[PDB]
């Protein structure tokens, strides 16, 4: 504690009441002259001790700082991916005892943690400075209690998979009970616990906390955030480059999360409030980028996302992250396209791919890698991570700062090509969690050409048969990526009778326009409706307010449903029946028409003001704000 | 009625119940849930006026609808504890006013939006 | 087993947990690894003196006569050829390795506890000759008391001859004075030894010399294929011994002294979690061990006694207990059926009676109701009864002016001149407790290093910006305290405070380590941030659940610490920190009541919160917001 050493890497002096040895020592480092006063023992420990100093990014004092390069750079494959790196070092013959030490973190980053173990016992074994020694025993511990975690979660957890014989989890039972790993720091030679102190804080159970208490300081409303970015870059170095196990721990990563949230979220007040004050900051770079995606989950990064504008984020190092991500769908392929799942490996990959390739969102990526991205997300990514619906969403998010180019569209009919072969099976069935399907896909390549047409699903469609139903109402929902010969030969496999058939048509996109016929039948309906009264009611007044019906013919059935009158003539509708809560099911597109009427756009802004002032609804009230219905 | 949560942005009820119904052409399905999504940037076509999409799930499998799902609840039960809550299913149905109010599960589309 | 043989076990494993454990490992253990034994030796030492082929004193007689005879260089020789093999270490040794010794000590002069040692990952510091006990690296030794042969096979290097154990003491004093304090300091268990042989007898007789009660029996694993004689047990354990029979545990063959060892040591081991609980008896003694230090302090934190019980159960805000990593027996869950049942209380013994009942005190006012599944309504009322909270300004100083009865009032008392802005009679009333003091010298330690921060940055302050804000150059310290306190702190150091205690402070009191740090608000400020954050996504939803709160935890957790660092009368409640934690813990609540508001309220408490860790920049924000 003689003196202070500040994250910008400048000293201050703190509790030494003797000689200024370290501003003696910045003076010999300043000016050469005085180097040569040294003996020569002396002066290649000052040699060493100037390159120690540098490589730690310590520079000088505080006060006699002046333009101050804080750049973070983490010396480590593990932190980069660098996964067939990571594998080609550790197939080579390690020379030293401080290659194996590597080796192990290395295998233990790539879920070989039984590799990593026996590695780990080697050193302990051949390591008896002590350093190595110390740091293999905690790091064995640390992949002990990742072990014992991972076969619980196995149990737990949606196929059953036995990653560790249960020979070698018995061994390391037998091995590690009764295992203190608080005793290890004592337990060391005297002279271990004198040179190498600042160690002891790693058999600790948590070791992170002053650092979370500290982010208190972000949350303040009345500089901390460069503080808190470089100790988190420090944290990250010692760990990564020191290649420590316990960056793999929930300690961490929490720690990660909660850093860089809070970092965001006090860049955003500060944003607001600027913006409130003075009427019109986080800049993320290649490490802040790993960071979200190695430490976040999905869920983390959607309450950044709503919390704060991430696209008033401007992103940095773009190339850098692109590679990463490039490398992050390389090793996507690797893992399944060919047979090399590492199921240990693959728990703790998949939510990292998962964050990056959901954070891609906001980096402008190039051609070439964003075929790779999107390839490897399209057709290599596990469906019990991603589905067909998370899938297409993670999809179309890469389009909001890469406007869909032709290869992608490419890919995506390869995709969409694939998904119609799946369908020769009448078994098969798509399974999707957001209630997207393999017709958003097409709907998203038809958005962003308008006139594309594919030629595999128009030679699908024209081998259609009636037998195989479920390659027709398929491709029914890919209407518009059909040619015009594909679309006439899947018309005749469906009938326009009943109204039901109607309905199913307009639902999966069979038919867009409203032949004369079709109205008939809708009338037809109506007055079966009207004759019954002493679902579709609504659909058929929004469509004739919509201008999706001109048969006029339908104010004969004013007087039943309230939504029905209120869209047939919104004029002539009393508006003490309507109800609010119909606002919150129209979309976009409804409820600009409604903004846009010059009729019945002064009741419902009134119902709109109204549910504001009573309930405060933030749905009601964006409603009111966006359209101004 | 301790997990039971209400959705205000689209007016429905989160609860882990299964429905046993009837349609209007008597046929029955048993220990089936609904599940909405709420997408108000889906790229919708002409006659699309809907901001959810509703999939109905029985027995773990979604269904087709091709006929009219006019649909009366005969018995809904909670999952997590076995009592019967048909009485509260149906009072809330009557005050919610909106397309089937009880879900097993909201989906938000909107934050994981690229235009969001 | 036997009640005296689980009380060995009880000792031995408790000796184990406090790092006072030592074994002393003979040539038995040895044995079972086929290292060759020393009567083959004497064998071959008689083969070369006589024709052809012992007493106890002819196993040292015979080999000094070869000695004496043959030379040094025969003697020499004979040993290489026999001593130099490598065999294999017993399972035996893994086991006493497991059980974490404080040391070994041997009189086996292979390497095989080396290499045992070398193997698991021990590091031991291994003394077998005069100069190695200075030159020892580390403060836990392997004690090789009659040589080895590290330094080359010679007879100079090890105790075997008759003339190595006559002059034992005179060439060993160094070795021989380490082992008899170890053997004072810690708790030994012999094993490998046969009651007969020449090094146990030499240490019961050393033992014979010191006071009646001033030294620990030591253990002995007795492995002999036939169970001990009583009137040899009588008679060793009036010598000092308490003895642990291999034979009466198991039965086993005469020659099987693998499994004969194998069941003591694995009874020993698995024992290590082992907490002897069967009667309720047992659970109120155990739990009251666990919790009677506890009654020092005012209040304790309910997530604190996750760290009292060792991780057992989980002790939830709302008063539920869960089970967490407790494998036995449940004890929490037995203590909570004698409490709702009042029939199975007066099954109890008179002293456990008293004890429960001191339990269930203890537990209903610190807001500890029953296990999660027996969980009812659950409403806690907010109280905090301290004086400084509540800002009763004129009491403390009539308290203040009063005369201690006690140490506890003199603690309040400087607590309260703290509170009051006193800071230099608060820090000279701090260090009155501490000279008059283990919890409250730890308590006044921790407050009195906080107190000298508060003074050095207040005059930080003061010079540097107090007299620019005051208009006046302000001296509340004069130069005299400042400097003296200075001195008396400036080597003090708040990271070794705990550590620096005895050890059953540091096991009573474990929850209090985190006092010294900011490590006591690392689980409520982890919880109050992913609580944030979940109700946050909440609120940006517009989800509103039916039921219990989100918030709740966040409420409560608020309360455990205010009541904690307050009745406990610690400075804590002065820290940015913690009034940082206070003040985001209250503007969630605050928001979340806001939010369901057009779908909490405001109390004394509450109010007395926002003003004290609240800057009006906050209120403004809350306001706003």
């Amino acid at each position: 504690y003689d003196y202070h050493f500040e994250v910008n890497g400048t000293v201050v002096r703190h509790k030494n009441k003797g000689f200024g040895y370290m501003e003696r020592f910045f003076e010999l480092k300043e000016s050469c002259d005085e180097r040569s006063k040294l003996s020569k023992k002396q002066y290649e420990r000052f040699n060493a001790l100037f390159n120690f100093f540098e490589k730690n990014g310590v520079i000088c004092m505080a006060k006699d700082a002046g333009t101050l390069n804080t750049s973070i750079e983490i010396n480590s494959l593990a932190y980069h991916g660098k996964y067939d790196v990571m594998k080609k070092f550790i197939e080579e013959q390690s020379v030293s005892i401080e290659d194996d030490y590597k080796k192990a973190f290395f295998l233990a980053c790539l879920g070989r943690w039984e590799e990593s173990y026996d590695l780990y016992s080697n050193i302990i074994l051949n390591s008896i400075n002590g350093c190595v020694y110390y740091l293999s025993q905690i790091n064995r511990y640390r992949i002990y209690q990742s072990i014992t975690q991972a076969v619980t979660q196995f149990n737990g957890l949606g196929r059953h998979y036995k990653p560790f014989t249960d020979e070698f989890l018995a061994r390391i039972e037998r091995e590690m009970t009764n295992f203190n790993i608080d005793d290890l720091f004592n337990g060391m030679p005297f002279e271990f616990q004198k040179k190498y102190k600042i160690l002891e804080f790693l058999s600790d159970n948590q070791f992170l906390y002053d650092d979370t208490v500290k982010l208190f300081e972000l949350t303040n409303k009345v500089s901390s955030d460069i503080v808190v970015l470089l100790r988190l870059y420090d944290n990250l170095r010692f760990l990564y480059e020191n290649c420590l196990w316990s960056v793999s721990f929930h300690e961490f990563h929490q720690y990660i999360r909660n850093s860089m949230s809070l970092l965001i979220e006090k860049a955003e007040y500060e944003r607001t409030r600027d913006i409130d004050e003075l009427g019109f900051g986080f800049f993320m770079e290649y490490y802040d980028f790993v960071n979200i995606s190695r430490h976040f989950k999905i869920d983390d990064i959607k309450n950044l996302e709503r919390s704060c504008s991430i696209d008033k984020i401007r992103f940095g190092e773009q190339e850098k992250i692109e590679e990463y991500l490039v490398g992050i769908a390389e090793e996507i392929t690797k893992q399944f396209s060919a047979n090399g799942m590492n199921v240990v490996f693959y728990t703790q990959f998949i939510s990292e791919a998962k964050a990056a390739l959901y954070f891609a969102k906001y980096v402008k990526l190039s051609e070439e890698g964003l075929g790779k991205i999107v390839k490897a997300l399209l057709f290599y990514f596990p469906e019990r991570d991603l589905d067909i619906g998370k899938r297409y969403v993670w999809l179309e998010r890469l389009t909001k700062c890469n406007e869909l180019p032709k290869s992608i569209i490419s890919i995506i009919d390869d995709f969409l090509v694939l998904q119609a072969e799946k369908h020769i099976d009448q078994n098969y069935s798509e399974v999707s969690s957001n209630g997207l399907y393999s017709r958003d896909y097409g709907a998203l390549i038809k958005h962003f050409e308008k006139n594309f047409i594919s030629k595999r699903l128009s030679e699908i469609t024209l081998c259609l048969t009636q037998d195989k139903q479920k390659q027709i109402d398929f491709l029914f929902k890919l209407l518009p990526l059909l040619s015009t010969n594909a679309k006439s030969h899947l018309l005749s496999f469906k009938s326009v009778e009943n109204i039901n058939d109607l309905m199913n048509g307009i639902r999966i996109g069979l038919i867009d326009e409203f032949t004369p016929e079709h109205e008939e039948l809708i009338i037809e309906y109506l007055e079966t409706r009207k004759v019954n009264y002493i679902d579709y009611m609504s659909t058929f007044g929004i469509w004739y307010f919509l201008e999706e019906i001109n048969n006029s013919k339908m104010e004969e059935f004013i007087g039943m449903d309230d939504q029905y009158d209120f869209f047939v003539d919104p004029e002539n509708f009393d508006y003490k029946k309507f109800i609010p809560s119909w606002l919150k099911n129209y979309n976009d597109k409804l409820l600009g028409k409604i903004a846009g009427n010059k009729h019945m756009k002064h009741h419902v802004i009134e119902v709109l003001k109204e549910r504001v002032k009573n309930s405060n609804d933030k749905r009601y009230l964006e409603i009111l704000m966006n359209y101004f219905i | 009625t301790h997990d039971l949560v209400y959705h205000s942005k689209i007016n429905t009820f989160v609860w882990d119940v299964e429905f046993d119904i009837v349609l209007s052409d008597s046929k029955e399905l048993n220990k089936c849930y609904f599940v909405k999504c709420f997408n108000p940037y889906r790229i919708n076509g002409k006659c699309d006026f809907a901001v959810s999409s509703i999939d109905i799930f029985s027995e773990g499998k979604r269904l087709l609808i091709e006929n009219e799902f006019n649909f009366k609840i005969t018995k809904a039960v909670h999952v997590a504890t076995s009592k019967d809550v048909t009485e509260i299913v149906l009072h809330l149905s009557e005050r919610i006013s909106s397309p089937f109010p009880i879900v097993k599960e909201v989906v938000y589309l909107d934050w994981s939006h690229p235009q969001f | 087993l036997d009640n005296n043989v689980v009380e060995c076990i009880k000792e031995i494993t408790e000796s184990s947990r406090n790092g006072k454990l030592v074994f002393f490992v003979g040539a038995g253990v040895s044995t079972l690894s086929d290292y060759p034994q020393w009567w083959r030796l004497v064998d071959k030492y008689h083969e070369e003196l006589y024709g052809s082929p012992y007493s106890s004193d002819e196993y040292l007689r015979i080999p000094q006569i070869f000695y004496n005879v043959k030379g040094e260089m025969a003697f020499d020789g004979i040993l290489k050829d026999f001593f130099q093999v490598d065999k294999p270490t017993n399972p035996i040794h893994d086991k006493i390795l497991a059980m974490n010794p404080a040391h070994v000590i041997t009189t086996n002069y292979d390497n095989l506890i080396d290499t045992a040692c070398w193997k698991r990952g021990k590091y031991f510091s291994v003394i077998s000759a005069e100069e190695d006990v200075a030159n020892a690296t580390s403060s836990r030794y392997l004690l090789k008391v009659h040589g080895d042969f590290r330094k080359g096979f010679k007879g100079e290097n090890v105790v075997l001859k008759e003339d190595d154990y006559l002059n034992y003491d005179q060439n060993y004093p160094l070795i021989s004075n380490l082992m008899k304090t170890i053997i004072a300091t810690h708790t030994i268990v012999f094993i490998g030894y046969g009651l007969g042989d020449y090094n146990i007898n030499m240490l019961l007789n050393w033992v014979r010399k010191l006071q009646k009660d001033s030294f620990h029996k030591p253990f002995f694993i007795r492995t002999d294929p036939s169970p001990i004689e009583n009137e040899t047990l009588i008679y060793y354990e009036n010598k000092g011994l308490r003895i642990i029979d291999a034979a009466s545990l198991i039965d086993s063959n005469e020659y099987d002294y693998l499994e004969r060892y194998s069941a003591v040591m694995d009874l020993l081991i698995e024992s290590q979690e082992n907490k002897f609980i069967t009667k309720d008896d047992e659970v109120i003694d155990y739990i009251y061990g666990k919790i009677s230090p506890l009654f020092a302090l005012q209040y304790i934190r309910k997530i604190d006694l996750k760290h009292v019980f060792e991780y057992d159960y989980h002790f939830e805000v709302n008063g539920t207990v869960v089970r967490h990593k407790n494998k036995g027996f449940g004890y929490m869950e037995r203590f909570f059926e004698l409490k709702e049942s009042c029939d199975e209380r007066s099954k109890l013994s008179k002293k456990q009676y008293e004890r429960f009942n001191a339990l269930f005190n203890f537990f209903e006012k610190n807001g500890v109701i029953c296990m999660a599944k027996d969980a009812g309504t659950l409403n806690t009322s907010i109280e905090i009864n301290s004086l400084a909270y509540h800002g009763k300004y004129d009491v403390m100083k009539k308290f203040i002016e009063e005369q201690s009865v006690s140490i506890e009032d003199d603690y309040k008392k400087a607590f309260f001149l703290a509170c009051l802005g006193r800071w230099e009679e608060s820090y000279d009333l701090y260090s009155n407790i501490i000279l008059n003091s283990g919890c409250v010298y730890y308590l006044s330690q921790i407050n009195r290093y906080r107190i000298y921060q508060s003074i050095t940055q207040a005059v930080t302050q003061f010079n540097g910006l107090g007299l620019l804000t005051f208009g006046r150059h302000y001296k509340p310290f004069t130069d005299e305290f400042l400097a003296r306190i200075e001195r008396e702190m400036t080597n003090f150091n708040i990271d070794d405070l705990f550590n620096g205690m005895p050890f059953e402070f540091q096991k009573k009191y474990k929850i209090l380590e985190f006092l010294s740090d900011n490590q006591f608000l690392y689980d409520d400020t982890v919880k109050l941030f992913e609580l944030t954050n979940k109700v946050r996504s909440e609120m940006s939803e517009g989800s509103y659940s039916f039921g219990m709160s989100s918030d709740i935890v966040v409420l409560l957790r608020l309360y455990d610490n205010l009541r904690f660092l307050y009745e406990n009368c610690l400075w804590s409640v002065s820290f940015h920190e913690f009034h940082q934690y206070i003040r985001n813990s209250m503007s969630l609540l605050i928001e979340k009541a806001e939010y369901e508001r057009t779908r909490f309220f405001m109390e004394y408490y509450d109010f007395v919160n926002i003003s004290r860790h609240f800057k009006i920049d906050d209120i403004k924000n809350l306001e706003r917001s």
